[PDB]
């Protein structure tokens, strides 16, 4: 739960800046579909420490 | 020195070992070295572990067999600390243990081992069909011709190129890999040249301008993103290099054009390529923000893409447009011809353009790191202005800037038991000066004193002064960080006013060590406590001067008269807790256990005797002067009556009341009262209340009366305020040159693109002004600036608005502050005690000025950087005639202000005095022009040399400050004078060397004897309060102390014709 | 010394940050630190535990989710 | 009640600040809250509050059951 809470006040999704850089949304939303052709990526793959 | 000296050299050939090193290069036998072998470190901030291998294993691909080893599994088993070196140490080794790559050791000397083809076959554990090649033909791997040693696999093979994966640094993290490392089998510049052409028909690939082993390699990226942070990665390491390279440093540069070179790559990866082969000046200044470099980098050419200049602007979209050429400086090319002629058969990127540098002469200030820029704005500049537009200020939060009441005081604790003397000057009291000062005290008392002086009094209370300082000596002592100090030692009392808890020595100068688990509370003091202490310690001093320590003789006893809980007599209890038999009691009509309660003067049935009091009595209710008056009388005379050396205070210090202990005193029969007033340095600063000393002695005190003392005088002077109180507003908006602004600051911030227009505004008002960006990610800029009535007085003299905006619009963005943690400002910034006596001295001067009609000019003689400046009024000229002052010819015509920047000559008929002149002689006199003191005698001189010289002249008003002699007598007997001195009879001012003082006396009688009307005036209280208030000045303790002595011992001649 | 003299201000606006300070205003990167970011205090005779945030989290609703913290957890 | 009490509290001390004539940073010049409806007690409250009687100076009330002295002293 701890590390939940610290992951997830990050954001669930990420997008690549037009720099490279990751921008995580700061929110917590469930995952849709619709998603996957957007801007963003799940949060859990980033591979960002 | 235009060409480049370097010593270009294939590195990573020469990290390869020869094949002889291989079986040891484990090192098997010993155990890995930190800072030789490996480089861990931990960083608690991100929680991240790094471990880093040295040597040949920089370059290395781990098997999955390799990540099963516990050493990986470290950084999880601890999450949140660095790993114990034993551990990284063991695990590090065994798993070296763990390590043989495959070789054939041979006698040749010429031979090398591929160390990236053996880790790799090792890593896939030989699958791949380099892997293959290798378990089946090791001495493959071994070279004399770098680059046979890929051609060899590759006819071998039959491949025409091998897809090695690279290899993350720090081998802790197991992250997927931005890109690999495509290896082509291309021996000639022809093979190569058409890898590259066919390379430029395909996604997301970029190679060097040149290759290690001579073997054409190219860069496959997963992702645009991933494009972007090597290629920025690579500019900033070529750009550090280039920056190397023209300063003309030999530089041992693996290869002379550091940066990538796409072959197919999207929009940003062009554009980082351009900016990049431009080498902009930027870079070098610090401009551009390394914390997201390559954001930075893409911002920078999105300049250059539209860029002011038309060679940079051209030359930058001409780079975009053949990103897959090469561009250079000519000074690269030549290093470039250079290894092409030591190796001819070198491969390097055949598709190159030549461009000469664009040139800029802009050079930006900057600095990236915490601190706060403290800029002394000009007065003036080259810029010029023209109605500019108001500069609003955003507000700030608290998490950036506070804003504090008063400054406290930081200083060494034995000045804060200082104290100042006021001897008696009168040999006697006629009736009539009876009256007047009667009529005086009287017409004071029923009107109460001014407004503005209880404001400050109110605000800037000792107690708040001296808090940081006192519980400092607590946090000290509760950590046992304190140790040795002397017994009687001022520095042992401020200890027992620090903690509530006794104190003991274990011996000689070092006090016990606090009992385990204790942490006792810190001493309760109220505003007056720190106050007893210093006039506890007055008395010590004048029992006899030459006392260090200041404890109290056995078998005598003192008494504090006025009481309530009274902490100082429980800190002085304790203070004296080894000294046998001594009484030490309080005694107020409020007074709590252990001080007797009871009312003064004493029931007549009850005994109270001491060898000292410390009387401190005050009726809080109001009431009428004549029984006010009664009460201190009754109050003075019990307390003399009672002890050897009474110690009164005087909450209505007037010459009447004062004038009439003395005489009352001189009632008393068979015993002669010597007297002195007294002001400690823990008295609140601006306070007027004053101690009078009483003692016996055998003989009759020649002059006891007081007139026109200085302590007297502050409170005297200070009468109700025809306005209100000067409260210091926040300014929010930066007007051009408008005048209008109320003492206070300007505070606030503004986009760093508008900061050098800000600061060119302010110099109008604020002398000098602080600034910074709060982190290189937030824009605006926040700007705190006290404003300076000095400056106003400079600047608003004409209508012209220079500035140095030209040279402000350097700094931005890096080059105007960095400061993450909170900064607090206050109202009230602390001054030393002369400037004070300086800005008071200037509003008497000022407001003397201003009442005169029809006068030219203000000559300043001796005025220094424009001292004077701010007595003079904006309409009429100002001159200074101080040799040290620094012309500045533009200022002065800007500004209306001649300097004759010569010597001025006190000789009379030499001397040359305009009509309708105001000649300002301050702190000029005691001084000759080079700094060395002038005797007396020749002060006295000049002063008469002036006064003669301007009896000519018809309207004319001199202003000759000077010291008088009666303040050495003062201040030998006092203590509180960190600033003011006496070495051997001569004052001794900051940092100004020894000058003897003259006589107000003769100095009148002389001028009587020139007849020349004078009049002798010194600064008063309101002159005291209009200088804080303007200024935004708190006076401090010590200045509290010294200023009422020394502002009267300055006098100020005022010679009128 | 009739009339009052102060200067009265929107503190709790004052209080409030600038956006761009919102983002480090929980400062990730640091511990925080005694008598700046916090205020804990153990009164022994009255056996209770005080802990106080300060800056703009002297103002600071905590969600269930919040509560459910070990930080919380800590007193017990 | 006790809202009413604290808030008397720090309007007490805060007009016996600005009677000495210092100058203050005061958030708001009347710090003391007023009743919209409310019960008897908390009228009284407001009563004496917006006397500042001399007791509170004088220190005659005790504030370690605050509400309590301040509703004896609206008795008085
Ligand atoms: N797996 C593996 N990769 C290597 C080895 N040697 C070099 N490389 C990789 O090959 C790439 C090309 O080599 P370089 O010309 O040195 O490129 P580079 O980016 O300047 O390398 P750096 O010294 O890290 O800056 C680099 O990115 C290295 O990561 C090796 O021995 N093993
Ligand atoms: N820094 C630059 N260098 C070269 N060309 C550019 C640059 N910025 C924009 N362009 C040109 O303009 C087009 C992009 O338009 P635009 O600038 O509106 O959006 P963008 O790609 O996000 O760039 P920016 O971030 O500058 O807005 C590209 O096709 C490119 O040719
Ligand atoms: N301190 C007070 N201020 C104003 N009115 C009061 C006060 N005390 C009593 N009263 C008036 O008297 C009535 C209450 O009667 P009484 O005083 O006998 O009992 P109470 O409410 O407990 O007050 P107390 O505690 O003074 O006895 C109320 O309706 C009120 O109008
Ligand atoms: C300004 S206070 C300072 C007392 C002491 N320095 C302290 O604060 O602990 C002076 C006290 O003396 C008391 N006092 C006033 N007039 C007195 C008198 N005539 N005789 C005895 N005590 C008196 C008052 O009650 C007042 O509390
Ligand atoms: C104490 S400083 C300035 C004091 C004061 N703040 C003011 O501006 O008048 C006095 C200066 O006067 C200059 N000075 C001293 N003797 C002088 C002389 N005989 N003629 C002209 N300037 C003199 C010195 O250079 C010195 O810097
Ligand atoms: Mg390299
Ligand atoms: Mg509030």
């Amino acid at each position: 739960p701890v590390e939940y809470g610290i992951f997830v006040q990050r954001g669930a999704t990420y997008t690549i800046n037009a720099a490279g850089e990751f921008e995580f949304s700061g929110r917590n939303e469930k995952w849709d579909q619709a998603l996957y052709l957007s801007e963003h990526f799940p949060a859990l793959f980033s591979d960002v420490p | 020195m235009w060409h480049y000296t370097s010593i270009n050299n294939d590195t990573r050939v020469a990290l390869d070992p020869k094949p002889n090193q291989i079986r040891t290069i484990t090192k098997p036998n010993t155990v890995p070295q930190l800072g030789t072998d490996y480089l861990y470190t931990f960083n608690s901030q991100r929680r991240s572990h790094t471990l880093r291998l040295l040597g040949p294993f920089q370059y290395f691909n781990f098997s999955e067999t390799d990540r099963g080893h516990p050493l990986f599994r470290l950084p999880l088993k601890y999450p949140s600390k660095a790993i114990p070196a034993d551990e990284l140490i063991d695990n590090l080794h065994s798993w070296m243990r763990s390590v043989h790559l495959l070789h054939v050791r041979s006698e040749d000397n010429t031979l090398r081992y591929n160390w990236m083809l053996g880790v790799y076959a090792r890593s896939t554990n030989y699958t791949t069909p380099v892997g293959q090649l290798v378990v089946n033909a090791p001495a493959i791997l071994n070279y004399s011709n770098p680059q046979d040693a890929f051609n060899s696999v590759f006819v071998a093979l039959g491949i025409d190129y091998i897809d090695i994966p690279i290899t993350n640094s720090n081998i802790f993290d197991d992250s997927s890999t931005p890109y690999n490392v495509r290896i082509w089998h291309a021996p000639t510049m022809t093979e190569v040249n058409h890898i590259l052409a066919l390379m430029r028909k395909s996604t997301l690939v970029s190679t060097h301008s040149s290759w290690h082993w001579n073997v054409l390699h190219t860069f496959h990226y997963r992702s645009e993103s991933d494009m972007i942070d090597h290629f920025a990665a690579k500019i900033l390491e070529d750009w550090r290099q280039k920056e190397k390279l023209d300063k003309g440093a030999l530089v041992e540069a693996d290869r002379v054009i550091q940066r990538l070179i796409p072959l197919s790559s999207s929009t940003y990866v062009q554009r980082l390529a351009a900016i990049g082969a431009l080498y902009p000046n930027e870079f070098t200044e610090n401009v551009l923000d390394l914390s997201r470099l390559s954001t930075a980098l893409l911002q920078l050419s999105d300049t250059y893409y539209q860029h002011a200049n038309d060679q940079l602007r051209r030359l930058y979209r001409r780079m975009y447009n053949d990103s897959r050429t090469l561009y250079m400086t000519q000074r690269h090319q030549e290093l470039l011809l250079a290894q092409i002629t030591a190796d001819p058969n070198i491969l390097l990127y055949p598709y190159t353009y030549i461009f000469t540098t664009i040139p800029t002469s802009m050079n930006y200030i900057s600095n990236t790191g915490q601190g706060r820029i403290k800029h002394s704005l000009t007065v003036t500049g080259a810029t010029e202005h023209d109605t500019v537009a108001d500069i609003v200020l955003g507000q700030t939060g608290e998490d950036v800037i506070t804003i504090s009441m008063v400054e406290p005081m930081s200083i060494a604790v034995e000045d804060m038991y200082g104290y100042v003397l006021d001897t008696p000057t009168r040999d006697i009291w006629p009736a009539d000066e009876q009256i007047e000062q009667k009529g005086d005290a009287v017409a004071l008392y029923d009107t109460k004193t001014s407004r503005a002086l209880g404001m400050f009094n109110n605000t800037v209370r000792i107690d708040d002064l001296l808090s940081p300082l006192l519980s400092l000596v607590y946090r000290t002592y509760i950590k046992g960080d304190t140790m040795t100090m002397t017994q009687g030692s001022l520095d042992h009392l401020t200890l027992c006013a620090a903690v509530d808890s006794d104190i003991t020595f274990v011996g000689n100068r070092m006090i016990a060590p606090l009992p385990e688990g204790y942490i006792p509370k810190p001493m309760h003091r109220n505003n007056s406590t720190m106050k007893m202490l210093s006039l506890y310690v007055a008395l010590k001093k004048l029992e006899n001067f030459a006392t260090n320590s200041y404890l109290m003789a056995p078998d005598t006893s003192i008494i504090l008269l006025g009481a309530e809980r009274e902490p100082a007599v429980n800190i002085l209890r304790r203070f004296n807790r080894n000294v046998s038999n001594v009484r030490i009691i309080g005694m107020g009509d409020r007074a709590v256990e252990p001080n007797i309660r009871v009312r003064v003067p004493f029931p007549i049935d009850k005994n109270i005797s001491a060898d000292f009091i410390i009387c401190d009595i005050n009726s809080y209710e109001d009431q009428s002067f004549e029984s006010m008056f009664s009460e201190t009388i009754s109050v003075v005379t019990t307390c003399a009556s009672a002890a050897t050396r009474a110690l009164v205070k005087i909450n209505h210090p007037s010459e009447y009341m004062i004038n009439s202990v003395i005489e009352r005193l001189s009632q008393l029969g068979g015993v002669f009262y010597h007297t002195a007033l007294l002001k400690t340095a823990s008295q609140n600063p601006y306070s007027y209340e004053t101690y009078i000393y009483i003692t016996p002695i055998a003989a009759a005190v020649r002059f006891p009366f007081y007139s026109n003392s200085a302590m007297i005088n502050r409170y005297m002077t200070a009468v109700a305020d025809d306005e209100m109180p000067i409260i210091p507003s926040i300014h929010t908006v930066i007007k051009g040159h408008s005048n209008t602004y109320s003492p206070g600051l300007f505070c606030g911030c503004v986009d760093v693109q508008s900061a050098p227009l800000a600061l060119s505004q302010l110099k109008s008002y604020c002398s000098e002004a602080t600034t910074w960006r709060v982190d290189s990610d937030d824009n605006l800029v926040n700007i705190i600036a006290r404003i300076d009535p000095a400056r106003i007085a400079l600047e608003f003299r004409t209508r012209s608005n220079t500035s140095a905006y030209h040279e402000y619009q350097r700094y931005v963005p890096n080059g105007l502050g960095f400061k993450v943690r909170k900064t607090r400002e206050f109202r009230y910034m602390h001054r030393e005690v002369t400037f004070i006596h300086k800005l008071m001295m200037y509003a008497l001067i000022r407001e003397q000025i201003s009442l005169t009609e029809n006068m030219t000019q203000v000559v300043s003689i001796g005025g220094r950087n424009l001292a004077d400046i701010s007595v003079v009024p904006l309409n009429m000229k100002y001159v200074v005639i101080d040799p040290a002052t620094r012309i500045e010819t533009l200022t002065q015509e800007k500004k209306n202000i001649e300097v004759q920047s010569r010597p001025f000559q006190f000789d009379a008929a030499n001397m040359d005095l305009e009509n309708n002149s105001i000649y300002l002689f301050i702190a000029v006199i005691m001084n000759e022009p080079n700094g060395a003191a002038t005797p007396a005698r020749m002060q006295m001189d000049k002063i008469r040399n002036v006064a003669t010289a301007m009896l000519t002249r018809t309207n004319c008003v001199a202003y000759i400050s000077f010291y008088e002699a009666g303040i050495i007598t003062r201040l030998d007997q006092s203590t509180a004078h960190k600033t003011i001195r006496v070495e051997e009879g001569r004052l001794k001012v900051a940092n100004y060397v020894p000058v003897d003082t003259l006589v107000e006396a003769d100095v009148t009688l002389m001028l009587r004897d020139i007849g020349i009307t004078h009049e002798i005036i010194r600064p008063s209280t309101p002159e005291l309060i209009d200088a804080c208030s303007n200024y935004g000045i708190r006076l401090g303790s010590t200045g509290g102390a010294v200023l009422d002595v020394f502002n009267h011992y300055s006098p100020v001649i005022k010679l009128v014709r």
